[PDB]
């Protein structure tokens, strides 16, 4: 028994052991009481203006697009606090976490900016936060774990399985099977067992609204598409939402193609997987032939969630939006481009969305086109990673 | 499922209640494993719970997320799974068999087929970790049209319609949850669950078996004083397992010693 | 002959080879110019809100002063694209180089961020760019360097002197007397000749109005004193200029204090040094007993230039300002508390001024003060800085 | 000022151009610069321009940012250098000494009092680098009250209020710069300079002498033509003493070798 519909299409659910189930009730419970009260939303809209910074810019690249006839404008994510997308919904879930009397605060972590974003949060609302990150990813990112630290998170190591963001997925799970009296897990993406695809939807959607007035305001209409990257769905969802019934409005989600996806080294499950069932929800999965979960590759650290929120998967099957794919050669070269032609250093998690937008406007120079592209996160964190790679280069 | 009918009728006979260990296929190889099968039925096993060696076991504490590790060090796969379990089966005419599953591993190549396997094998039960009863009928509808009793997951967090739910949906034995939290011989319930034992004998439920943290003769005895039909033990079994790597006869011996003493402790 | 007064009382003045004086003459008559004109104060309106993020949020931090009768915020230049205030200035000074019909850019710096906001703004705005860095600074600011040479800029070590600040301040300027026809100087705070430290405080000035706009509206009052970091001057005197005429607001400047003044390792010319002239003016100095100059020493990169602005000096020796010094250890102690009790992580520069903002709460913790602090860059870059001297302690 | 006034009036009667050489005092040690100076002296050299050794020379390029880096590694202060100064007046009663000094120098312990040491040794003019006539005043007159002729620079870029303002304040010679930049012999100056010569003798400036990038005879003697009262310079002489810095025997030959050419060029 639900209040909300746990499913999009076929897509969806809460695959969770039975002892579980409690804990989801009781968040969808808060999260649907919480979205009628004044007094949460001006809570929430305070956290966000005050404290993160919004709204964020909307920025015309007038350099990249010239001799073309595509506008492209960038929605300046990189420019919240903690630089990426994420800081957004950390701050809702929080929010509800108070309301529900939680005083601990659960995350998993890949890359390290939702593990940033939840100690961040949780120092500000005073609330004790640990994060479970696979053993892999913490040597990969000592800076974000450092972070964590510093604003007094536990940053616990997980050496199960392949020992990375999966494996810190599971042992969150595992922790709040027995916690979640007194914890909330703190889901980073817009996937996972309902309501945590709803909820995460529903704290990002400020993204896309604010996008849409930018957009009105300086263009006198909607755009004809928008462009987000999309490694478990959310800041794709967050850009996403306010233009679902705007049927005129393309909705271009991008995912990892690594190495190529010929290569199957790569993290595009919503069109290069198969629908499985594991993390909470049934949805597209990176997986061997049995049935074994395996990883995403792409040179983005956070383009790594092995499978993709629901909603993605059920707008793709109606049509509604459109999934594509980026090399890692591809997000190389827009980082590239936007850092000598804008001034502006992007996360290599956004610069597959700006890598599809240019792919659009070069393909077709001469078609007039209006895009908005999310840049969900700062570049600053890669600039190690692509010095190596160009070294290895030119 | 008809094999823990006639379990049971047998057990209530024999005023005993049932030990049932777990053990994860093929930790930590095939030939062991069913070694260590073989030994725990031959020192007293009721039934059995088998797990299928998973990448991703989120209902699993460390002792059993290991044995699933070692037996995909050897190479332990689903499909050989499958046939060990047809080779046990052929061994052990009577005994329930019961899988402990994840949702993908069953709905990989199409949930029908999964339990038309289970059939063929001549599985008894499957209890898929990840699948509360909100998600369970095409799984427990499956199971059912290839005579594989559902096992649902009674946890002490159980309110009245989930107790009726599982009353009326489970077959075989109803698992009883005795704790939060996931698997693990280090965590012992601390929740009397004789209320729950009396509700789900008035709704007519599958005899109850208490499973999550038991690892002593005291905890078996509780579990049938209570009024329960038994007890499942697994991290207990599999950290026996994990002590004896480095010798599978003392490995066996240990194993038939513990099984001894836990079957014991089930006589009313 | 000058438009504007080249000095604050005693202090300033245009003490630049003559070669030189045509270019600042230039320079002066440009902005006199612009900040006439509208169309420029709308190119630099668009450029700060909509590519930079113009607003700043104001943030409250309760936590940080529970139990005491203090009320802090902070303005949040830390949220500006490039992670400093020094964006807001380099904005203008590239507008005026266009002005100008300039086409190139000379910039020095000594941490890096002045050069990577002259090297993003550059890039935004067609200009080709180079950058003087002392050899020494080059080999500590590694990412900064790489980030300004993705930008598209030129970054010249310079290996004179003591390869530093000081030492590509003078190399700017040597390569300024030879190319002022073609190229602007975009000096990085508010100090050298005449007319720098008055452009830089009127691009900058935007951090004071908007604090005071923020700070009525949240608090219906002024603040009893805005506290802000004095390296070269820039972003204090932004903070502080709206609030001059104000005579009941406090303006509190922070030097760095170094290992301890009386170690003479430091970096508080304003009020431990001697008035000298050098760089173009005439300012309080770190200088040896017969005039040679000497380094700032500080923890932080950023404070590292050895004089300070000339408007400081006047509004120091007119009491209008008073100015104080942090040490290496209370920054790292101001620091490590806004990660863990505001979710903040802030640069060990603006820690500074936070430090110097927690001693006035902390000494006197039953005075009702409402205290603004300017957190003039976000910390990211300083964590390593931060791991190796809590490595070498606890 | 009056060893300037003096000079220029023989010159003109020994129809000769002045050749001026500069270096920075101490480069490479005390004792060295002070034989190197007397060679300059004793090869024909008719003034000195003598610079003291400063942190931050910004109107210098790389030759003499080396100059003084080397005169700092042999550890010389202006105190050294003004007892340099001092025995430099004792050996020479005639030649004309001018200081290259930046403003820091100037100012640190006071201007009045700098110009009076400079008064008291025997020095003949300064020029303060980063001074323009704008904010010359106080050095200017300093410089006068001590006897010192304050030198200006006139720029190519000059305006007629600048040629006005050089002539008046101006005492001992004008400094014609070749250029725009910095001190350097690797960069010769490709502008006609007649006209602010003509100019400066219409308003009774100074003597002109011109500098920045003289390097070679022909410029001394173009210098000449052009109608100044000579030609000084610098990194070309400068760049014999980093040459040379192995054989001190050999810096002198060829420092000999370089101004005896120079002066000779100087013959119109
Ligand atoms: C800057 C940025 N952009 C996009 C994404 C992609 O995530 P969605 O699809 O927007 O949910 C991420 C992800 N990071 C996760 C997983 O490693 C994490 O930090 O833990 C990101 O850090
Ligand atoms: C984040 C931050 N806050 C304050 C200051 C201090 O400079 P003002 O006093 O505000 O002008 C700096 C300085 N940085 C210069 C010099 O190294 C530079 O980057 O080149 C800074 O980077
Ligand atoms: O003795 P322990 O503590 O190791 O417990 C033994 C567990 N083995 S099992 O197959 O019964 C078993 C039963 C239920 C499980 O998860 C669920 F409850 F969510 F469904 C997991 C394993
Ligand atoms: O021959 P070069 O090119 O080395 O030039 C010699 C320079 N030596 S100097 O003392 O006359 C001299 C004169 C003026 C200087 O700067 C100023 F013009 F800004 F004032 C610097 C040095
Ligand atoms: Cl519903
Ligand atoms: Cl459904
Ligand atoms: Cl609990
Ligand atoms: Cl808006
Ligand atoms: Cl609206
Ligand atoms: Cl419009
Ligand atoms: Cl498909
Ligand atoms: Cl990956
Ligand atoms: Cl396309
Ligand atoms: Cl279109
Ligand atoms: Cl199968
Ligand atoms: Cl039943
Ligand atoms: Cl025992
Ligand atoms: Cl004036
Ligand atoms: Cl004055
Ligand atoms: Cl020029
Ligand atoms: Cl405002
Ligand atoms: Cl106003
Ligand atoms: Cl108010
Ligand atoms: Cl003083
Ligand atoms: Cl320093
Ligand atoms: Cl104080
Ligand atoms: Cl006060
Ligand atoms: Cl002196
Ligand atoms: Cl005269
Ligand atoms: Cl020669
Ligand atoms: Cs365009
Ligand atoms: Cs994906
Ligand atoms: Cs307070
Ligand atoms: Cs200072």
């Amino acid at each position: 028994t639900t209040l909300l519909n746990p499913y999009f299409g076929e897509f969806g659910g809460m695959y969770v052991p039975q002892i579980l189930m409690p804990a989801l009730n009781q968040l969808e419970e808060a999260f649907v009481s919480a979205q009628k009260d004044p007094e949460f939303q001006a809570q929430f809209a305070d956290l966000l203006k005050n404290y993160a910074g919004r709204p964020t810019a909307l920025t015309k690249c007038q350099n990249i697009t010239a001799g073309t006839r595509t506008t492209l404008y960038l929605k300046r994510e990189d420019l919240l606090h903690g630089g990426a997308h994420k800081t957004n919904q950390v701050l809702g879930q929080a929010l509800l976490a108070k309301r529900m009397g939680k005083s601990e605060i659960i995350a998993e972590t890949g890359a390290g900016a939702h593990g940033v974003a939840s100690a961040l949060a949780s120092a500000l609302l005073g609330l004790k936060c640990r994060i479970y990150m696979g053993a892999k990813d913490v040597e990969r990112q000592s800076p974000n774990v450092f972070r964590m630290r510093l604003m007094g998170a536990e940053v616990i190591p997980v050496h199960s399985g392949s020992a990375t963001l999966k494996d810190a997925c599971n042992e969150a799970l595992r922790d709040w099977s027995g916690s979640y009296e007194t914890a909330h897990y703190m889901l980073g993406t817009a996937a996972g067992p309902h309501p945590y695809p709803t909820i995460v939807r529903e704290f990002q959607r400020m993204i896309g609204e604010e996008t849409k007035a930018q957009i009105l305001d300086k263009e006198g209409r909607l755009p004809d598409a928008v462009i987000a990257c999309v490694g478990g769905g959310s800041n794709a969802i967050g850009m996403f939402a306010d233009f679902i019934n705007d049927t005129s409005v393309g909705l271009i989600g991008v995912e990892p193609g690594g190495h190529g996806i010929e290569t199957g080294e790569h993290g595009a499950p919503l069109k290069h997987g198969r629908v499985g069932i594991y993390f909470g929800m049934k949805a597209p999965m990176m997986q061997t032939a049995d049935g074994q979960i395996e990883e995403s590759y792409s040179i983005s650290a956070g383009l790594d969630f092995p499978s993709v929120g629901p909603q993605h998967a059920y707008l793709n099957s109606i049509g509604r939006a459109d999934y594509v794919s980026i090399t890692d050669d591809e997000a190389l070269e827009a980082f590239k481009t936007l850092c000598r032609h804008e001034g502006i250093i992007p996360a290599l998690e956004s610069s597959h969305a700006l890598a599809h937008a240019l792919k659009m406007m070069r393909e077709q120079p001469e078609k007039e086109q209006l895009l908005v592209v999310n840049l969900s996160g700062r570049g600053d964190k890669d600039i190690f990673t692509v010095h190596d790679i160009l070294k290895a280069r030119g | 499922m008809e094999r823990y009918e006639n379990l049971f009728a047998q057990l209530n006979d024999r005023r005993e209640g049932a030990f049932v260990p777990f053990v994860t296929l093929g930790d930590p190889g095939i030939e062991q494993s069913l070694k260590i099968i073989d030994t725990l039925i031959d020192a007293g096993a009721d039934a059995l719970e088998l797990g299928v060696p998973f990448s991703d076991p989120l209902a699993d504490g460390p002792t059993i997320q290991n044995a699933n590790l070692r037996a995909f060090a050897a190479g332990v796969t689903p499909a050989q799974c499958f046939e060990m379990l047809a080779l046990i089966r052929e061994k052990h005419p009577t005994i329930p068999i019961g899988l402990l599953m994840y949702a993908n591993l069953v709905f990989n190549n199409g949930i029908d087929a999964f339990y038309a396997r289970c059939e063929q094998v001549g599985v008894d039960s499957v209890l898929v970790a990840d699948v509360p009863v909100e998600e369970s009928a095409p799984f427990r509808q499956a199971a059912l049209r290839h005579n594989i009793a559902p096992i649902f997951i009674c946890p002490p967090n159980a309110d009245d319609d989930l107790l009726r739910q599982v009353a009326s949906y489970g077959r075989g034995y109803t698992y009883l949850l005795s704790r939060s939290g996931v698997t693990g011989a280090e965590n012992r319930g601390a929740l009397p669950l004789h209320h729950l034992i009396e509700k789900l004998k008035e709704y007519h439920a599958a005899p109850a078996l208490q499973g999550f943290g038991i690892s002593s003769p005291e905890q078996v005895s509780a579990a049938v004083r209570a009024g329960a039909a038994g007890a499942i033990s697994g991290s207990a079994i599999v950290k026996i397992i994990e002590k004896n790597l480095a010798s599978p006869k003392q490995m066996l011996a240990e194993l038939r010693s513990f099984v001894s003493a836990m079957k014991a402790a089930s006589r009313a």
